[PDB]
């Protein structure tokens, strides 16, 4: 059904992020995030009306990250349940590269945070 | 005490029932999120029509128990916690800013193609 497109879309930014974590290796946190990614990757052969969308990351005064939402996008209507899928994918890659980028600068638990955020919008359950 | 993600997720509208029957819509949005904590600014809404504005700051404390604090226009504050007594439910028990404690039955709005009674039990 139109479930399936989504899966598939699903997987396509998973390999991307493969592909850019497993070329920068040259680095064992960025290997326990390629696990847990791989990991989520096996079960998504779901889709949710309410998808939470990020518009970047802001450090507060101190050096706590935070993430900040632009909007919940609520599809009414069935294309409009994959255009929000693409603007949420497409705004969460984003988030990441920033992300990736901040915690080699830096140098907590913000990756897995992340990772098991994903996991939870689209399974359902917080693992 | 309950996970965070609890809170996120589904529409973000509710209703807060108080100890005697009062209802009042609670229409929300999240607007940083952290591991830790959450904030997010709320908009309530009598029976009557009048509305409030708060800034809530949520957290889980080292424990696991979800404790929030709430920053109003009325020079008035909030504190307490918050235990999800299911899905769509939680329920807060906290002290308002003059010492007055309270108990409040936060539900969220079900949409309608399915089922709105949520025992959940
Ligand atoms: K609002």
């Amino acid at each position: 059904p139109i479930q399936e497109e989504i899966q598939k879309k699903v997987r396509e930014l998973l390999e991307k992020l493969i592909e850019y974590l497993e070329e920068l290796k040259e680095k064992e946190k960025l290997e326990e995030v390629i696990e847990g990614l791989e990991r989520l990757k096996e079960e998504v052969d779901q889709l949710n009306m309410n998808l939470i969308v990020f518009e970047g990351l802001e450090v507060d005064e101190e050096g706590r990250v935070w993430f900040i939402v632009k909007e919940m996008l609520h599809a009414t209507t069935e294309e409009e349940a994959l255009e929000n899928m693409d603007k949420f994918l497409e705004s969460w890659e984003k988030v990441f590269k920033e992300l990736l980028e901040y915690h080699f600068e830096h140098n907590s638990p913000t990756f897995d945070f992340f990772l098991d955020f994903l996991w939870w919008q689209l399974y359902g359950e917080p693992m | 005490g309950t996970p965070l993600w609890a809170l996120l997720g589904g529409p973000w509208r509710g209703t807060a029932t108080y100890e005697d029957g009062t209802k009042v819509t609670l229409d929300y949005r999240y607007t940083r999120v952290s591991p830790d904590r959450l904030r997010a600014d709320v908009t309530y809404t009598t029976p009557d029509g009048t509305t409030l504005e708060a800034t809530v700051d949520l957290w889980k404390d080292a424990n696991g128990v979800i404790r929030y604090h709430a920053t109003y226009p009325d020079g008035t504050s909030a504190d307490g916690t918050l235990t999800q007594l299911d899905a769509d439910t939680l329920l807060a028990t906290g002290t308002y800013d003059d010492g007055t404690k309270y108990t409040v039955t936060l539900t969220r709005v079900a949409p309608g193609s399915g089922w709105h009674h949520h025992h959940h039990h």
